[PDB]
RNA sequence: GUGGAGCCGCCGCAGGUGCAGAUCUUGGUGGUAGUAGCAAAUAUUCAAACGAGAACUUUGAAGGCCGAAGUGGAGAAGGG
RNA sequence: GACCUGGGUAUAGGGGCGAAAGACUAAUCGAACCAUCUAGUAGCUGGUUCCCUCCGAAGUUUCCCUCAGGAUAGCUGGCG
RNA sequence: GGCGACGUCGGCUACCCACCCGACCCGUCUUGAAACACGGACCAAGGAGUCUAACACGUGCGCGAGUCGGGGGCUCGCACGAAAGCCGCCGUGGCGCAAUGAAGGUGAAGGCCGGCGCGCUCGCCGGCCGAGGUGGGAUCCCGAGGCCUCUCCAGUCCGCCGAGGGGCACCACCGGCCCGUCUCGCCCGCCGCGCCGGGGAGGUGGAGCACGAGCGCACGUGUUAGGACCCGAAAGAUGGU
RNA sequence: CGCGACCUCAGAUCAGACGUGGCGACCCGCUGAAUUUAAGCAUAUUAGUCAGCGGAGGAAAAGAAACUAACCAGGAUUCCCUCAGUAACGGCGAGUGAACAGGGAAGAGCCCAGCGCCGAAUCCCCGCCCCGCGGGGCGCGGGACAUGUGGCGUACGGAAGACCCGCUCCCCGGCGCCGCUCGUGGGGGGCCCAAGUCCUUCUGAUCGAGGCCCAGCCCGUGGACGGUGUGAGGCCGGUAGCGGCCCCCGGCGCGCGCCCGGGUCUUCCCGGAGUCGGGUUGCUUGGGAAUGCAGCCCAAAGCGGGUGGUAAACUCCAUCUAAGGCUAAAUACCGGCACGAGACCGAUAGUCAACAAGUACCGUAAGGGAAAGUUGAAAAGAACUUUGAAGAGAGAGUUCAAGAGGGCGUGAAACCGUUAAGAGGUAAACGGGUGGGGUCCGCGCAGUCCGCCCGGAGGAUUCAACCCGGCGGCGGGUCCGGCCGUGUCGGCGGCCCGGCGGAUCUUUCCCGCCCCCGGGGUCGGCGGGGGACCGUCCCCCGGACCGGCGACCGGCCGCCGC
């Protein structure tokens, strides 16, 4: 409320007569007469703390955990576990970072563009999808959003030569340039390990624009993709040779309860 | 009000400021407002550059930025002067014109003069209807783009002297050193006092 | 998905031009399909209903195959009436009920030379599109 | 059980997030309670009528008061 | 009779008006009413909204127009 | 081991009743509440630590002698896109890496060996080095010795290990260096010999150095400026009726 | 005295024009307090804001230096980032507090008076006709202004005239019109994809299930909305450099109208006064020995004047040219005319107002100012019979429901009525422990253990055990075909047909410079542009170890399925 509650004229009464110290509006006739006026008490009345268009709504993130963000949502992107635990269905589908080639982008009429995701068995997901047009739970339906829908895969591309028409209309997939990344929509809820599918124009830039370990990218200046600090990353294979268990005391397996 | 040990602060919101507070939720609409005015603006026009003239070069006035170099205002006539091309003239072909900026070098003025005719050897003009005076064929064959961007001739070009490698002389590594601005500093302050002190040796008479 | 930034999106504002709407843009809101037979003869999907239209009652409590003719067309309750489609009161006194014409086949037109010139303008404008692919 | 069109788990995020009290605000209702009261300027009674209905309306008869600086007759202001 | 009164008309807020009482000035008068600055200020009152677990005080020293208050040192928890 | 149903078996909840025992009405300031202190008739809904700016420390993350695009620009005329991504010959700038003095200004390296000018308490040349030293100091290293079925012929290992070593961080201390000054003494230099420069030895003042840890983001707490936890005056001023 | 020329003036219902008023969100000028903070309070602060008064516009204000600088000099204004919560001010307390540099957005510049030349070459009104739209013009004649000075050229960056020399005849608006429009301009109206096909549930479908092998169908259209309930397909319509239809925009070419600039030399001209500044007084600012502003007094000069952030005198220097004027963008917008969206509020909330809301009503008046949404798909809103005068019933009727019956969805608590069960002298209520009753729950009722193994007995099958036939995996195998890690080199293999850097190196290289008497000496470096070289990642052969989530092959053992 820009200024609620004090476009009024109202005061203490002041003395006795058996009220309390709350501001009373004046006048006498109508029924809102001597009633409690401004406070975050009364009926009709400014509350408390009336907010400020100045709260800081936007938030800085520096760029380079922006880029070690991003780096760490397409490696999910590939791992058969995790893009399964996040809800998306690869399970009929081949080889994790699907592939297509540069043809796809001469699509140009949306019943050409369906039956590349059947052949791929990529529909398993989409049919799900289908299924998740239920509607939103809450207040939300009056203020136009009222069809929830769980996120399907993303198709990441680089020149456009009609992909953008053919794949727009299919619900829950995502059409974003292999430019232009996009950390919001790479993993939906903060959850790592959307599902997606590439194009070779594509899928061969990212070694020229986020780099590898060995050089640096060549469409980013400063830039060079972060350091791993696990080399070897399973214990389980370190625990178990030979460097530690002829190290180790030995294990010690009584329990040793309490005696009366 | 102030307890175990902190900043003391004089924060200035004694005075009314929340009737005058500025929210930029319109920079992103001011934006891509005045990027339609450099869209429907460069095309609109010619051929002829966005960002405007050719600015000459510049060199900083505090001693803090005197070592570099800036986009400066126009040439100041005398290098219209030295190039030898008319005033009114010049701010039609595409050269910006600031009357009131001056020369007092001679190293500084060539360092534009050189760029003038440099840039009236990279132009072009379209003569009216083709009887051509004063510019020459088809329009250099062709206008090979439409639009020059961020500046004509790269304005900053801060360059530097290579200054390879040297053999240390004798009279280099000898003298050249701080005791040279002890004295050096003692020749202003104490240099007017002595010509008045040799005002008392041609009044001893 | 709407891509034109000047047309609307939200509940609460396109029920205010539904509900307070004007009355000549409200018979365009009210318009009733056409028969599978009668759409391929003068092929043309739908058109805005009028009141010597002889049409079936296809979604309500009085369901199929009594081709009648319309009598009434409230604009203002989105309603129209059906001479057959009727309602005896408590009193005996029977009186129409009113069936919205989205849930209505027209089996037959009327025609005039106003009608003929929007069978052939909407006719006219499907082999455009079809002609689009060249 | 009533009710007729929405809603919730878990993982994150974000608040105008929890009431027994402020002679608190607003709406509602009780005990009090069928209680205080309907007591200034003397006073009403009988029958007939229209009425489903009569102490109070009308009609008559009788007894009354205001009693010409009026509980009378007309106004200005105000009311519409 | 320094008499009583209708209407008309004059004087306005630190102003009016007073055979004076600080009376009267639209139920308000030792400074009217109305709106705004204004959500004025308070070391002074009243209130302060979920559960379990763990630790758990102080009313003393110095300085202050200080004595119903703050500063500081003490006591206290949290993080190590 | 033994006993029994068509009304009997086991069980309480916000069910009712009886009995024995313990039991004054909550909120609140206060040394002291059931108080002959004050607010509360009873329900329903509303109702009070907020948001920004700034600083502090704690913590998490990214980069690290650096860092940060916050301000602009580029990327079709696109729902979500008022996003996201990119620039770097946009690092201007901010904070940091250097302090100190009122200021003009100045401005943080030593250790050893050889040797020399009268080694004058004062001083100088060549080389190796290089943040000096004392005490503690987790960790690590060496480790005499000890360890197995007959006594000799040996191995990676393991196990305690007296002593001894190199000793991180940090703490106490001594020493040095920079700057301001103070006292005391000679020496050196000359874009040009002066009410010029540079210096040394002791004592002190500094928010300093002595192999840098910062910046940005986020969160929590604390303290303030903001109507600032909600509600409260007697008043004050301006403009009017 | 009478007539006339003027000068200062009047009068008019003279002819023709003009200004006031409203709004006020942003802008401009002026006047401008107190509460508050200082723990009191006088200076200070709050604040040059609130109120008051006047001015306008789609923007206004500001503006082409009487500047900032003090070095290698910048170059109108406005706005943002930084300068900086810094210099500076202040009972030096509380607190207030700029600017220049620097990076960006936009970047447009100009006019006059005066000194001078041109014989007022200037303008208004009036009348006629040229001839043209809805009108404005050059013609043709008649009244004014004006010599106390109109118009051309002219502005301090210099200008003017006379020379001399070397180039060139342009530009300007309109006109009925034809072709483009940039999202292809803007406005307007009418159109443009596909299911109601089968079963089934419901009062109603928009629900559930199904549509052979093409996945029932359309997808540049799966945004949204109403439709008897949850709708890509039933309808508005969303998508599309989709069409056609109408009206208006800027930009062809005949008849208009104006129409010589340039460089040197010579001479000549060259500037705003009660203003600048000083003295004093009030306000103000960070401006401090007065920054700005205003009053009153004193009142300038021309190698003069302003400024140069500590009063002053002298002495150089630096920059600038005031007291006259206009001007687009970048900027500001809680009023309006339209729009779009929201990690908003959802009828005691959100504005005061979701509804006959600035309305009812109060006050003399300024002014104060509410409460108040929902029947159902459809009113199908109860015809009719009956008691009562009617309010109201009881039957009947509609509908899925009157347990929705006209402020009618959901119907809470306090409170009330009755029925039911229980109980009754310490007001009731509570806590702890039982007991008794009830409502019901399961249990389910002397009718409860349940699953493995084994020995009996009948009863009926069929693999196993064995093996070949078999598709597939696991485990170690010669890494034999393809693998990759970090290296030495070599082939520099592509360097001069790799990529990228490097304040590596390159005066014999490439033009344009300065220095030097028509040409030379690199004569030293410049601006520029090569190619030699270092460092690091790309093909090849040789070399390293495991051939590791880097895997296919055959070979083996041992599984498994048919
Ligand atoms: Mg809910
Ligand atoms: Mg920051
Ligand atoms: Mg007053
Ligand atoms: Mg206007
Ligand atoms: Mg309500």
């Amino acid at each position: 409320s820009e200024l609620a509650g004090h476009q009024t004229s109202a005061e203490s009464w002041g003395t006795g007569r058996a009220v309390a110290r709350i501001p009373r509006v004046r006048g006498g006739g109508t029924h809102r007469s001597g009633q409690g006026a401004f406070g975050n008490m009364c009926r009709g009345g400014r509350m408390f703390a009336p907010t400020k268009t100045w709260r800081r709504w936007h938030r800085r993130v520096n760029t380079t955990q922006k880029r070690y963000a991003i780096c760490s949502a397409l490696a999910a992107s590939a791992l058969p576990a995790l893009v399964m635990s996040k809800g998306h269905r690869i399970e009929e589908v081949p080889e994790l970072p699907l592939v297509v080639e540069d043809k796809v982008e001469g699509y140009k009429k949306t019943k050409e563009a369906v039956l590349l995701l059947k052949k791929l068995k990529a529909w398993n997901d989409i049919k799900k999808v289908y299924a998740s047009q239920r509607m939103r739970a809450g207040k939300g339906k009056m203020r136009n959003r009222r069809r929830i829908q769980r996120r399907g895969p993303c198709i990441i591309y680089n020149e456009d030569n009609g992909i953008i028409k053919a794949f727009r209309n299919i619900p829950g997939i995502t059409l974003l340039n292999v430019s232009k990344l996009n950390i919001l929509k790479l993993a939906p809820g903060g959850h790592v390990g959307r599902f997606c599918i590439w194009t070779e124009s594509a899928f061969r830039k990212l070694d020229e624009l986020y780099g590898t370990w060995r050089k640096a990218a060549s469409l980013k200046s400063n830039y060079n993709l972060p350091m791993h600090k696990m080399i070897n990353t399973d214990l389980s294979r370190i625990l178990k040779s030979p460097e530690i268990q002829r190290a180790l005391r030995a294990p010690r397996k009584k329990i040793h309860r309490r005696v009366l | 009000a102030p307890s175990r040990n902190g900043m003391v602060l004089k924060p200035h919101f004694h005075k009314d400021w929340q009737r005058r507070v500025a929210t930029w939720f319109n920079q992103p609409a001011r934006k891509i407002r005045r990027r339609k005015a450099r869209q429907a603006k460069a095309r609109r026009i010619a051929p002829r550059p966005a960002s405007g003239p050719i600015r000459p070069i510049v060199r900083c006035p505090t001693v803090r930025y005197h070592t570099k170099v800036r986009a400066g205002r126009g040439f100041s006539l005398e290098e219209l002067r030295v190039a030898g091309i008319h005033k009114k003239v010049a701010r039609t072909i595409g050269i910006s014109v600031d009357p009131r900026r001056r020369n007092k070098s001679t190293e500084s003025l060539q360092a534009n003069v050189q760029r003038l005719k440099e840039y009236r050897s990279k132009l072009i003009l379209f003569p009216r209807k083709p009887s051509a005076p004063k510019k020459g064929d088809s329009s250099a064959e062709e206008l090979k783009l439409a639009t020059q961007l961020t500046g004509p001739v790269m304005p900053v070009r801060n360059v530097y002297k290579k200054e390879k490698a040297r053999v240390i002389t004798e009279e280099e590594k000898n003298f050249k050193a701080f005791a040279s601005l002890r004295m050096a500093r003692a020749n202003a302050r104490l240099f007017g006092i002595r010509a008045k002190r040799a005002k008392e040796a041609a009044e001893q008479d | 998905m709407k891509f034109n930034p000047f047309v609307t999106s939200d509940r609460s504002k396109n029920r205010k031009r539904h509900f307070n709407a004007p009355s000549h843009i409200r018979r365009k809101i009210m318009s009733s399909p056409l028969s599978k037979e009668l759409r391929q003869k003068y092929n043309v999907r739908s058109m805005p209903i009028r009141k010597d239209d002889e049409v079936q009652v296809v979604r309500g409590h009085y369901k199929g195959q009594q081709i009648g003719k319309v009598v009434q067309v409230y604009r203002k309750k989105y309603v129209i009436y059906i001479e057959r489609v009727q309602r005896e009161k408590a009193n005996g006194t029977t009186v129409h009920v009113g069936i919205h014409p989205s849930k209505v086949v027209i089996t037959r037109l009327k025609l005039d030379k106003d009608r003929k010139k929007i069978l052939e303008r909407k006719a006219k404008s499907r082999q455009v599109g079809k002609e689009k692919g060249k």
